[PDB]
């Protein structure tokens, strides 16, 4: 239940920082393998027009 | 299992013989180690060949049998009671309780098992013994516990241990650790005093 | 041979080298005198140089007796065309460049399936040398690929990978049941060492540096060519610091294009 609650809340303030903030842009990507207690997720904020240059 | 290093430093005309050794622990505070517990490495002979039926409360399972050269049964609790059987072909060989009682410290995976060194009763030395954790090969990480000797101890630092001429390249086994025990035995047992 | 055959070119210049030096000796005492103002600028140059051209004479005679002392000891027509071959590897290194791998790249915006079995020849390619190490395949779930790997009397690696590319690397000792009760791989654990938890962030750190946006092959390399490094582990002092513990910890972080053991502090 604590596992799945901090998910939400890790989600929550993801939407959150989607929602509030759109500048550089937002990207959020999950593990399709997972365990019953600890996650692995990918957060990217990277600029609009060259996030292949700022690596 | 690690690789351990084990040895005798005297009352080295200090007071008496645990002065050194809260020397060497208020040295270790100053470094800033904390305690796992206590630990004490009782020994008793047989004969009938040399019977060494011994103990150690790191492993209390840990039934040690060895010769006086040859093979270790470090064996279970059901050897113990096959070992009462016999009593013709190898006689008891009572008072040779010569143990080392002390405490086991902790620094970031390191351990130290140090204490002194009694007839039973009576204490006559002091046993200083280091390790590292995760050391599986041996011969390969002595500069580090010879780093860790220099460190604290200052004097009586020692090297070279006897299970080093032993030289393989499998893990390190605590039947090596434990031979350095009886050697350390070995090398009080004759001053008595 | 030709350790002798190269060595013999700082002989055969020093020999000439000897001629030419004397010639000077000989020319610049028969030159007379170039006063240049003053006589005290000269006369005590006299000596100066008098000095320099017969040291100079001296010293090639001395260091020619210590590279002697080293070193050791149809009839012509179609020999031509023997050596032109040979010099076709020059010409084939004539062509290859500095340039490199560095390129000039920008953004890379406008304005796929592959089988198991090619990553089992992918595999095959590099576990044939380093004999020390060893690889075990293996896909107990799914089509994806983990793999067991010993290295000596050292360590256990579970090496997991997804979809061609890299999933996973979790390092451990040489004394642990790496696999489950049921006995398989074990998927999500800890090492339980501070060493080993510590350089699990470095690998992780390792995996997202190298990136080629093509060509996973050459970054699975380099990882395990990076590993390779990581036997020399609790063998090795730190290169700036002199001992090994820092705060208890031995050097273990390799920098990245040049691999020594460091630590976080030590960079
Ligand atoms: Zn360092």
């Amino acid at each position: 239940a604590k596992h799945i609650f901090l998910r939400s809340r890790a989600a929550a303030t993801i939407d959150s920082l989607a929602s509030r903030i759109e500048d550089p842009q937002i990207q959020a990507h999950w593990s399709n393998i997972n365990d019953v207690y600890e996650s692995s997720v990918k957060v990217l904020i990277t600029s609009q027009g060259y996030e292949q240059i700022c690596k | 299992m690690g690789v351990t290093c084990v040895s005798q430093m005297p009352v080295a005309e200090g007071k008496s013989v645990q002065q050194t050794v809260e020397l060497l622990t208020r040295k270790l505070e100053m470094l800033g180690a904390e305690k796992q517990g206590t630990f004490c490495v009782d020994c008793e002979t047989y004969h009938t060949k040399l019977m060494y039926v011994m103990h150690n409360s790191e492993y209390p399972l840990s039934c040690f049998a060895l010769f006086e050269n040859g093979p270790c049964l470090i064996a279970d609790t059901n050897f113990d009671v096959l070992m009462v059987k016999l009593k013709g072909f190898f006689q008891s060989a009572k008072a040779s309780k010569i143990e080392t009682r002390g405490t086991r410290y902790q620094y970031c995976d390191f351990l130290v098992k140090v204490g002194t060194v009694t007839m039973g009763p009576s204490a006559r030395g002091i046993s200083v013994e280091v390790e590292y954790g995760p050391c599986v090969v041996a011969s390969d990480c002595w500069s580090l516990l010879l780093e860790f000797l220099q460190s604290f101890l200052g004097s009586h630092t020692p090297g070279a241990p006897a299970v080093f001429g032993n030289r393989h390249d499998a893990v390190y086994g605590p039947a090596d650790t434990m031979v350095q025990y009886m050697e350390l035995f070995n090398k009080i047992r004759k001053q008595q005093q | 041979v030709s350790v002798n055959l190269e060595a013999f070119s700082q002989a055969i210049s020093a020999i000439q080298a000897l001629r030419s030096s004397v010639s000077r000796v000989f020319d610049c005492l028969k030159d007379g005198m170039r006063n240049k103002e003053t006589l005290e600028g000269r006369e005590k140059a006299f000596i100066a140089h008098f000095q320099d051209n017969l040291h100079s004479v001296n010293r090639d005679l001395n260091e020619l007796e210590r590279l002697s002392n080293l070193v050791g000891k149809l009839y012509s027509q179609l020999l031509q065309a023997y050596k032109w071959s040979n010099k076709l590897q020059y010409h084939a290194g004539l062509a290859s460049g500095l340039l490199n791998q560095q390129s000039l790249k920008r953004s890379a915006n406008q304005m796929l399936v592959l089988p198991p079995q090619y990553v089992d020849d992918v595999i095959s390619r590099i576990d044939r040398m380093f004999p020390e190490m060893s690889i075990h395949l293996s896909r107990p779930n799914g089509t994806s690929a983990m793999l067991l790997v010993t290295l000596g009397k050292v360590l256990k690696v579970i090496v997991v990978m997804r979809s061609l590319f890299i999933d996973r690397t979790i390092v451990k000792g040489y004394n642990e049941n790496v696999y489950t009760e049921d006995g398989k791989l074990d998927i999500w654990s800890k090492s339980n060492y501070q060493v080993f938890q510590k350089v699990t962030d470095h690998a992780t750190t390792a995996l997202l540096h190298y990136q080629l946006p093509q060509m996973p092959d050459v970054v699975v390399r380099s990882f395990m060519t990076w590993l390779r490094s990581y036997i020399k582990l609790f063998q090795a002092p730190c290169q700036r610091c002199g001992k090994f513990l820092q705060d208890g910890l031995p050097p273990t972080w390799r920098d990245f294009r040049t691999l020594e053991a460091f630590h976080d502090t030590c960079r």
